[PDB]
């Protein structure tokens, strides 16, 4: 599917997770600052790759970058 | 006599073209009384017709098979005869101008950048500067040499590249 | 119903003008992106964007409702006053048979002067297709010494639009309470704005058709006619020229209406030869009107116990399928003022085209049934003045259903009910227009085939094979047969575009017949597929605005946004401004056929010179074998039409054939816009930047391309423009050569 | 008038009384001077 | 062959036609040869390369048009 | 204790609509979602109009994952509300997806081990040289 990853230029802000639209990563151990969190790609099966985490992570450059794949009955946003 | 072209007095199809024009106004001029405006209006029209036709042709200037003026573009063809005003003293003067303005533009938005917050300066405008800026800059290719000598227009690779 | 203001709500300064987008707090902050500038410019009247009091926003609306009319009279103003100073209006007058109408006369500078075309009268200028000569004969107006004052009124009256506009911001700002008083608003609106007005404009039009009817149509000088205040007061002038007059006025006392008959009369129609209408059928219809819009704005209960209010109508309205219905569209109305604007222009252009429609073939003034020009002009700009309110109503019924709206208080089952099957509407009118298309476009690539092919006794013609209507030639024929059948005190038709009698005014034929054939057809059913298409944008943008199939999260996205990813395959164009961005497109498409379709019928089947035996009109019947077929409107329409467009730089008519190139200029500009993105015109700013930062004279702005809402905006903006302009300048510059 | 006068910097102030001043000076420099298409040598 | 001869007084023909959709009209249309039924004008400028390089006969048309399909297999 | 899907529940009063329940639903998967809802109350479906909701745990269900998370968010923005998801395959097997970790996978829930991820600087990346296999796209690291 969308191969979705991570870099260490992270801070924490828990934001692409509150605005990721398929709950498609996570936010497990990190040894930060203030909140200490880092996000992970756990699991694919469901994202669409709609690049909505990409536009709330303030990081600079960004922490997340969408792999543009191959696609599916999930992957195409498929009712049918 | 260059490029087989020949001087715009010696040209039939100029004369020609200025009696079709003439006509032309004479036709609809003879709708109006001598008294009207529409009359007096043309009237002018035509002395300054008959003025365009009348003052180019002096100094020389070539119309070719068409009769109609031809602009030679060429410096030294300009020279060795009389054409250098065709265009080659504007090339001067658009140049001057937009030196003024170029330079008069760089020196008010580099004073502007020590400021605090200068975007403003660039939707609200310091008018008695600009026109402080405007009646300084009609010696610009003098500071412009001097200042390109003295290198306070050459930025010492500090910006924002990619490759 | 009462008055609720407020005093010195907004003290008067010019402080809030030194910081732009103070309304946005976002923009108020400082302009760090070339960004800032335009969303000040797509913000400063978005009302309800600026906070969400929407008091606030009823004030700021009620006060740029002055701020237009005043700027609406200033231009009739300025109008009048271009009227009065430097035109022909006083030849034209003496002799509105030939003399052309004229009332802008340029400058002399670089020969411009061209443009000051030869119409007579003592006069030269540009000639005028606004219409403002002949409605201005109808007000016994003799002179220009009038039109100095009527312009000197309005402007007063401008002036003091623009101060009631402040005094109702800013020292009389009112309450939600009075804006909302929609049993007020209307029965003010209809019965004293509409009904006042109505019975004014009729006894004006009473006490001036003195000089229209009987003088001006007398070969009388406008000097020779005594003044308008003459006839008014002396009885002996009114008493000579309509003897129904200095009666006593008995007959309107105990109502026994009876010898009122030489100034309220009913005849339809028009005298070959006086070239226009005449007053007294507009005085009768506009006391009809009055009558009836004074009586309609009293059926409401306001304070008296009288009447019934509009929400216990809303109430009792249910049925068996619906049930509980027209719940909150009074607190829908009342709620939101986006409601409101998007249920006005919903109706607004449909009837702006239908004014136009009801203008083309009733020339509502004297002397310009001949003026084949002036038609044409009000006729194309009132219908895409309807077809961009339409579009508008559209946008606006999103705009309300995106901002403006909950299914909680202004909850309504119809609504929901509408709602609940968004989806089969947007599939039947995708297989209409389906149909529309391959059964009314397909047709024209049969003919063309069969052209084509060598086969003429083939193709669709009103000789080969007839496929013409009959339905609207029915109803003309009830029309017709209406005067003595079904309309007894009716003298003619309800218009001469069915009824023969060539009416020709100096060789000019004021109106001919119109037919209805195989061509007319096929071009309704082209209206028709263009028609449905477009509600077809515009519906499936309204709905699909709170939900959809795909994204249901797409009322928080807000109404203007160009998309949500590039997931799913691709988003693109999903917002209902996008819709309302295609929509835009497809009211031009379907507005020019129209249009088009009028002038060639006009020139073809209508309009001419009559001569001892018959009309000669301008084409030789053109229109015929060859709406047909696609070729027909190149190889008779648009290509033989296009002569003087590209041919007027000899004459006055020159600035016709600029408009001409530099509209299709912009057109073609407009489409850079719209097939272009932002990555390569980002990355190229990227380079110029890098060219600048080496000079140092970079901005201290960041220069940022255009958003992808603008990119699309600029370019359907441009796109039309051109579009219009290009259409513009040829039916103005090809129907001018031909009157 | 401080106020105003802080106004009068932005698109309704040069941009409109330069360009003013620009379409002016033109016009007034073709009106005197009718109709030049050469320099004078 | 017919243009060979007198290269001045004909123009050159690229292929016939079998579509039923024409009508009689079609068929007296695009009959500028005369010598068969309806055709097309040849724009290729083949017949102007060949006859520069020699050629005066159909068959050695024939011949390089069976060798090029040759090659091609 | 993460709770599994419970058939036979009650859903809220609605009339209906034309969204999603397509033959996806049916031989592909179905999702479903199910959350409190004290105080019976009135909401908004993402597919379809309004609706009345009773008080005490109500389920639902939705053709896209999307049709869903939708709800869960709102049910953040208003009232503290904590609904939870399905999934079903064709053989029925059902699937927990959210929220697995119990605390909404925006913050972090006691411990656990990630994936498809890499301790290197943002850029930095290997250019198309030894890259030839090319794998779909690379995780860089596997
Ligand atoms: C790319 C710019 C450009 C081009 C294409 C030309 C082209 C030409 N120039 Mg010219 N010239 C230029 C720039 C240019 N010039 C500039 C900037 C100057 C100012 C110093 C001159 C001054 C100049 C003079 C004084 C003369 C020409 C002449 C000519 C013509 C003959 C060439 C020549 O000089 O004799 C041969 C070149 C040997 C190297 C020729 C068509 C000559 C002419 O008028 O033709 C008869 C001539 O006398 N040019
Ligand atoms: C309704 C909008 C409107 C428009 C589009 C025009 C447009 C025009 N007017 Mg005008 N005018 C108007 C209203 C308008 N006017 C009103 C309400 C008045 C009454 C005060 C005048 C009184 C007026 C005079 C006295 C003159 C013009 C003139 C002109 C022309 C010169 C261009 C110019 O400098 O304009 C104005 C520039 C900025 C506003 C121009 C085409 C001139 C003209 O046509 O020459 C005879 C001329 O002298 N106008
Ligand atoms: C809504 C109805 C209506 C409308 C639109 C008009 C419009 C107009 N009237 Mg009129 N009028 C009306 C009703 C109406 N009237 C009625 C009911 C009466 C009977 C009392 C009059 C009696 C009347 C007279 C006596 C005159 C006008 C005049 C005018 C014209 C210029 C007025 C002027 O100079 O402004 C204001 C000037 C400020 C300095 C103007 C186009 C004048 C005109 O030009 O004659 C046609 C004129 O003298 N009207
Ligand atoms: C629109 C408002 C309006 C106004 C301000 C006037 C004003 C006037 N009308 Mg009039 N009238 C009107 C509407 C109006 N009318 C309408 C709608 C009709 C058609 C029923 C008439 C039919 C009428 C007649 C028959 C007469 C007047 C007459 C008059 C004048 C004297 C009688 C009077 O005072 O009343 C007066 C200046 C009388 C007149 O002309 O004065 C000699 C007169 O004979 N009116
Ligand atoms: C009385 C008529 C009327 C009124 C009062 C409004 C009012 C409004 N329109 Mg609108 N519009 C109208 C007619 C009208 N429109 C018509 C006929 C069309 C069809 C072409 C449109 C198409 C339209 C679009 C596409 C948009 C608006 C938008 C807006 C809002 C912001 C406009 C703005 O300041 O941007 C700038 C003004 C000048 C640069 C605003 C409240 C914008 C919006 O956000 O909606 C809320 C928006 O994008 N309108
Ligand atoms: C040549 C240009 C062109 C053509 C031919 C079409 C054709 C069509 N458009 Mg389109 N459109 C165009 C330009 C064009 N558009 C442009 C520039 C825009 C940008 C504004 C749009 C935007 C647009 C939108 C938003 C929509 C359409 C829709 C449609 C379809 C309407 C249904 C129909 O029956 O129409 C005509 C059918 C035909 C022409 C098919 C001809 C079949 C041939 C003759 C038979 C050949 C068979 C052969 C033997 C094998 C239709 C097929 C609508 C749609 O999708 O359907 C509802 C729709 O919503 N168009
Ligand atoms: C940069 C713009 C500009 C400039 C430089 C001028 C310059 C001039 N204008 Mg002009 N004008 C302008 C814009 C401009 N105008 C505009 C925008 C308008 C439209 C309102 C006018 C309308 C106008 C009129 C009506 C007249 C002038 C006149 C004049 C001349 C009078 C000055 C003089 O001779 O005194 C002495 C100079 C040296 C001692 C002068 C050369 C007058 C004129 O034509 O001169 C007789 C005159 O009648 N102007
Ligand atoms: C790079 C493009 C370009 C260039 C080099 C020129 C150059 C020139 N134009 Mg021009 N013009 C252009 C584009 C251009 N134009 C465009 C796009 C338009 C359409 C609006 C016009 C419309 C136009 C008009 C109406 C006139 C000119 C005139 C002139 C001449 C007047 C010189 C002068 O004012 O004396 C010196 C200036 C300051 C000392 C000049 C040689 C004038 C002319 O022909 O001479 C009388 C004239 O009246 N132009
Ligand atoms: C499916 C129908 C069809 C087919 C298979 C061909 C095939 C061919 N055509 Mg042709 N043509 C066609 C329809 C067709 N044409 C039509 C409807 C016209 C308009 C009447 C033409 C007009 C035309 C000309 C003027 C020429 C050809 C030529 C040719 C040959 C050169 C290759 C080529 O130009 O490709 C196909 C071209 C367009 C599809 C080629 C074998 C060239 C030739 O002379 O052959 C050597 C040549 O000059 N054609
Ligand atoms: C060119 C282009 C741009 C770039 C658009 C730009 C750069 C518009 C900028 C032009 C304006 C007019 C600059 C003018 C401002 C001047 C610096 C000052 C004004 C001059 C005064 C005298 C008023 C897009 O943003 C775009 C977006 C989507 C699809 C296609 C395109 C597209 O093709
Ligand atoms: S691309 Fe969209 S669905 Fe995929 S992880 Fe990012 S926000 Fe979630
Ligand atoms: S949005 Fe970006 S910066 Fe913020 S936690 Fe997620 S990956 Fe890190």
């Amino acid at each position: 599917a969308h191969v979705v990853k991570i870099y260490d230029t992270c801070i924490g802000c828990t934001q692409c997770v509150r605005a990721c639209p398929l709950d498609v990563l996570e936010m497990v151990p990190w040894d930060g600052c203030k909140a200490a969190q880092m996000a992970s790609s756990p699991r694919t099966e469901d994202c669409v790759g709609c690049k909505r985490c990409e536009t709330a992570c303030p990081t600079d450059f960004l922490s997340v970058r969408v792999y543009l794949g191959n696609e599916s009955t999930r992957s195409l946003g498929l009712a049918y | 006599d260059i490029a087989g072209l020949t001087p715009c007095s010696e040209s039939k199809a100029y004369n020609k073209l200025e009696r079709k024009e003439l006509k032309v106004l004479d036709k609809r001029l003879k709708q109006y009384e001598p008294g009207s405006a529409p009359y007096l209006a043309l009237q002018a029209t035509k002395e300054r017709t008959e003025n365009r036709f009348k003052t180019y042709a002096k100094q020389g200037l070539l119309c070719g098979n068409d009769g109609l003026p031809h602009l030679i573009s060429d410096p030294g063809l300009a020279l060795r005869f009389n054409h250098a005003g065709e265009v080659f003293i504007p090339t001067f003067g658009f140049l001057y101008v937009a030196g003024y303005i170029g330079h008069v533009g760089r020196q008010y938005i580099i004073l502007s950048k020590e400021d605090a917050k200068p975007t403003d300066k660039e939707i609200i405008l310091d008018v008695p500067l600009a026109l402080k800026l405007a009646f300084q800059g009609w010696a610009w290719p003098l500071a412009s040499i001097q200042e390109l000598r003295n290198g306070s227009l050459l930025e010492k690779d500090e910006n924002i590249t990619v490759s | 119903v009462k008055i609720a203001v407020d005093r010195n709500p907004v003290e008067t300064n010019f402080e809030k003008w030194a910081k732009p987008g103070h309304f946005s707090r976002a923009l108020a902050k400082g302009p760090n992106t070339t960004t800032w500038i335009w969303n000040l410019h797509a913000d400063a009247h978005d009302f309800d964007n600026h906070t969400s009091d929407l008091e606030e926003i009823s004030r700021k609306v009620f006060s740029a409702h002055f701020g237009q009319l005043g700027i609406i009279l200033i231009w009739l103003s300025g109008m009048y006053f271009h009227g009065a100073r430097f035109s022909n209006y006083e030849g034209w007058l003496s002799d509105p048979t030939h003399i052309k109408p004229s009332a802008q006369v340029v400058w002399p500078i670089v020969g411009q002067e061209i443009l000051n075309g030869d119409v007579g009268g003592g006069f030269q200028g540009i000639q005028i297709t606004s219409g403002f000569f002949q409605l201005w004969r109808a007000s016994g107006i003799t002179s220009e010494l009038q039109l100095y004052s009527t312009a000197i009124g309005g402007l007063v009256l401008a002036a003091a639009c623009f101060f009631a506009g402040w005094f109702h911001y800013h020292k009389a700002a009112p309450k939600l309470e009075w804006f909302q008083n929609v049993e007020s608003m209307l029965n003010h609106h209809l019965a004293g704005l509409l009904g006042l007005g109505s019975l004014a404009w009729a006894g004006h039009q009473i006490h001036v058709s003195l000089p229209v009817n009987k003088l001006l149509d007398a070969g009388v000088d406008p000097k020779e006619i005594p003044l308008p205040h003459e006839f008014l007061l002396n009885q002996s002038i009114i008493a000579d020229l309509y003897p129904s007059f200095s009666k006593g006025l008995a007959p309107f006392f105990t109502l026994n209406w009876a010898e009122y008959s030489d100034f309220l009369t009913f005849k339809g129609g028009l005298n070959p030869v006086t070239g226009g209408l005449w007053l007294s059928d507009t005085a009768h219809h506009h006391l009809a009107i009055a009558v009836l819009f004074l009586v309609a704005g009293h059926q409401y209960r306001t304070n008296w116990g009288i009447g019934h209010s509009i929400k216990d109508i809303l109430e009792s309205h249910k049925g068996p399928f619906t049930g509980n219905g027209h719940a909150g569209l009074y607190e829908i109305l009342t709620t939101s003022w986006h409601a409101q604007l998007a249920i006005n222009l919903a109706l607004f252009g449909s009837l702006s085209i239908i004014v136009a429609h009801h203008m083309y073939a009733m020339p509502p003034y004297p002397y310009l049934a001949t003026d084949y020009g002036t038609q044409l002009s009000l006729f194309t700009h009132h219908m895409w003045i309807g077809g961009f309110c339409v579009v508008g109503a559209g946008a606006h019924a999103a705009i309300f259903m995106v901002r403006d709206y909950d299914p909680t208080n202004n909850y309504n089952n119809l609504l929901d009910r509408v709602i609940r099957h968004r989806d089969a509407i947007i599939s039947h009118l995708n297989w209409v227009s389906i149909f529309l298309g391959f059964h009314s476009f397909g047709l024209y690539i049969h003919n063309d085939t069969m052209s084509a092919l060598g086969r003429p006794q083939d193709m669709f013609s009103d000789t080969a094979i007839q496929l013409q209507p009959v339905f609207a030639q029915w109803i003309q024929n009830t029309h017709f047969t209406a005067p003595q059948l079904t309309a007894p005190n009716a003298l003619a038709a309800t218009s001469l575009t069915w009824g023969g009698d060539v009416v020709a005014v100096g060789g000019k034929v004021a109106m001919m017949p119109i037919a209805l054939g195989t061509s007319d057809f096929l071009v309704h059913h082209i209206h028709a597929f263009t028609i449905h298409v477009t509600v077809l944008i515009l519906l499936k943008g309204v709905l699909f605005a709170r939900s959809s199939r795909l994204i249901p999260d797409k009322a928080n996205l807000g109404f203007r946004f160009p998309c949500d990813g590039p997931g799913r395959g691709g988003t693109c164009q999903v917002s209902a401004w996008d819709h309302v961005f295609l929509g835009l497109f497809w009211m031009y498409n379907s507005l020019s056929i129209v249009i088009f379709h009028f002038s060639w019928k006009m020139q073809s089947d209508v309009w001419g010179t009559v001569t001892d035996s018959g009309v000669s009109h301008i084409t030789g019947g053109n229109f015929a074998q060859s709406a047909n077929t696609i070729n027909g409107w190149l190889r008779d329409f648009l290509w033989a039409q296009s002569s003087q467009v590209i041919q007027s730089y000899g004459s006055a008519l020159s600035a016709y054939g600029l408009m001409f190139l530099g509209a299709h200029f912009v057109w073609a500009f407009s489409l850079m816009f719209l097939f272009s993105g932002r990555g390569y015109w980002q990355e190229l700013i990227e380079s110029i930047v890098w060219a600048h930062n080496k000079l140092r004279v970079a901005p201290s702005i960041q220069p940022r391309a255009l958003s992808i809402t603008q990119g699309r905006a600029v370019g359907v903006a441009h796109y039309l423009l051109g579009g219009i302009a290009t259409t513009w300048s040829f039916f103005l510059a090809r129907i001018i050569a031909v009157g | 008038m401080k106020d105003f006068t802080t106004y009068l910097s932005t698109a309704p102030v040069v941009g409109l009384g330069w360009a003013i001043f620009t379409s002016g000076l033109l016009i007034e420099i073709n009106r005197f001077f009718p109709d030049p298409l050469v320099f004078s040598f | 062959e017919q243009w060979v001869t007198d290269p001045i007084h004909v123009r050159p023909i690229a292929h016939a036609i079998w579509d039923p959709h024409f009508g009689q009209p079609a068929v007296e249309a695009f009959t500028r040869g005369g010598a068969s039924g309806p055709v097309n004008i040849a724009t290729s400028g083949v017949y102007q390369w060949w006859y520069t390089i020699g050629l005066r006969s159909n068959q050695e048309l024939y011949v390089s048009s069976v060798f090029l399909a040759l090659v091609s297999a | 204790k993460q709770p599994e899907l419970d058939p036979d529940t009650p859903s809220p009063i609605f009339g209906g609509s034309t969204g999603g329940l397509l033959r996806k639903a049916q031989v592909e998967e179905f999702y479903v979602i199910t959350w409190e809802s004290p105080k019976e109350q009135i909401f908004e479906m993402p597919t379809g109009g309004a609706a009345i909701m009773r008080k005490g745990p109500n389920l639902l269900k939705f053709a896209r994952k999307e049709q869903c998370m939708a709800l869960t968010t709102q049910l953040r923005s208003k009232f503290r509300q904590t609904p939870c998801f399905y999934r079903v395959y064709a053989d029925g097997k059902v699937q927990y997806l959210h929220p697995k970790d119990g605390v909404y996978p925006e913050k972090v829930n006691a411990g656990r081990v990630g994936v498809n991820q890499n301790m290197r600087s943002i850029g930095k990346n290997v250019d198309p040289i030894k890259v030839v296999k090319f794998t779909g796209s690379e995780p860089f690291e596997i």
